[PDB]
């Protein structure tokens, strides 16, 4: 039992992460009411996995954890327990199992800039598939099934990396929608943070 | 660029509104666009933002709203003040970015 | 919420404009924000010109970036705008502008004139 916890780091930072470097804000030993929320901006959407929001200030949680993403456009639907895609396949990824729930808005406001904005990047490919909640940070460069090569480009050897133009005018469909990913656990242990009563 | 009426004028107190339009294929557009007024040797300001919005400490008597290819804007209520130039603004998608158009004259 | 700029008044042609705009006070700590100038010639239209993120993000303005340099003190102090190469068509004032996504230009200057001294 104590002061507000710092939400309004993890909702209201500066910046955010890119996508294929996801960083993590544990947070613990705060007593928080999920109510300031709905004061932010008309979300996009609202679905919850794992529990209702209404009834979700009336629980306690063994630990919670929030994340930070950069999504493009109309993409968003993939961040789910099951679909796959291209960020779904190559970036973060989520279990089949998902506790806790997803909050995005439109973001085109503070995320966006004339000519586009370089910032954030993406990977498009990897040698295999990578399981949920894993990190790849390393950058080196692909080749293409046979001929090796190192250090330069040039035909079939290229950087793995590629950088985002969201632009101001791209409209529904092509633009941030930043989004924060929860995650809860139920009684499993001592409650770290509660509701209040 | 855009085109926008070069004169307009009307008779006091109402019945009086400009509008501004452009081409559909250069302008991507569906949002951020506004209008600011100028006066001669004061700086320029904010009236409406996002199409149809108004900022704190405005008049009332200010607004408008977009239809198709056409964005407007209404005033009523003219004083002997209100003979101010109407810039309005977007983003475009060739060349320069920002378009800021014809304007009026009042 | 006030903004100034200061140059020089009369220039020579082949002399290369050192233009200084400072801000008093602005939410420093956001995203998506920045300071751009916009010029006015006699008559005609407006057009932009260039604007820099807090992030010293930089984005002239296409067939013009040849011949513009912006200087960020990174202090808050001031900002600072170079143009080299000026040309008599260029004569106009310049305004300084808190730009964002929401508002295009949210607050101006009173605005510096310069022409050309040959």
């Amino acid at each position: 039992i104590t002061n507000l916890c710092p939400f309004d780091e993890v909702f209201n930072a500066t910046r955010f992460a890119s996508v294929y470097a996801w960083n993590r804000k544990r947070i613990s030993n705060c007593v928080a009411d999920y109510s300031v929320l709905y004061n932010l901006a008309p979300f996009f959407t609202f679905k919850c996995y794992g529990v209702s929001p209404t009834k979700l200030n009336d629980l306690c949680f063994t630990n919670v954890y929030a994340d930070s993403f950069v999504i493009r456009g109309d993409e968003v639907r993939q961040i789910a327990p099951g679909q796959t895609g291209n960020i779904a396949d190559y970036n973060y990824k989520l279990p089949d199992d998902f506790t806790g729930c997803v909050i995005a808005w439109n973001s085109n406001k503070l995320d966006s800039k004339v000519s586009g904005n370089y910032n954030y990047l993406y990977r498009l490919f990897r040698k295999s598939n990578l399981k949920p909640f894993e990190r790849d940070i390393s950058t080196e460069i692909y080749q293409a099934g046979n001929k090796p090569c190192n250090g330069v480009a040039g035909f079939n050897c290229y950087f793995p990396l590629r950088s985002y133009s969201f632009r101001p005018t791209y409209g529904v469909g092509h633009q941030p929608y930043r989004v924060v990913v929860l995650s809860f656990e139920l009684l499993h242990a001592p409650a770290t943070v509660c509701g209040p009563k | 660029a855009l085109t926008q009426p070069a004169s307009v004028s009307g008779s006091p107190g109402q019945s009086i509104t400009v509008s501004c339009t452009g081409t559909s294929s250069d302008l991507g557009n569906f949002q951020y666009v506004s209008w600011y007024q100028h006066h001669p040797g004061k700086a320029p300001k904010l009236l409406i933002y996002e199409v149809s919005k108004r900022p704190s400490g405005v008049s009332n008597r200010f607004s408008g709203s977009k239809s198709g290819n056409t964005a407007s804007l209404t005033i009523s209520g003219l004083q002997a003040e209100d003979e101010a130039d109407y810039y309005c603004c977007s983003y475009t998608t060739t060349t320069i970015p920002v378009a800021f158009g014809g304007g009026t004259r009042l | 919420i006030t903004l100034k700029e200061s140059g020089p008044t009369l220039v020579k042609p082949t002399q290369t404009l050192t233009l200084t705009c400072a801000f008093s006070g602005f939410s420093l700590n956001t995203g998506g924000a920045g300071v751009g100038w916009i010029r006015q010639p006699p008559g005609k239209a407006l057009e932009w010109l260039a604007l820099i993120y807090w992030d010293g993000d930089k984005r002239y303005n296409p067939s013009l970036k040849s011949r513009l340099a912006i200087i960020m003190d990174t202090s808050k102090n001031r900002v600072v705008l170079t143009m080299t190469n000026m040309d008599p068509v260029d004569t106009a004032t310049y305004y300084c502008a808190h730009h964002k996504i929401e508002y295009i230009f949210d607050y101006w200057g009173q605005g510096t004139l310069v022409a050309v001294s040959s």
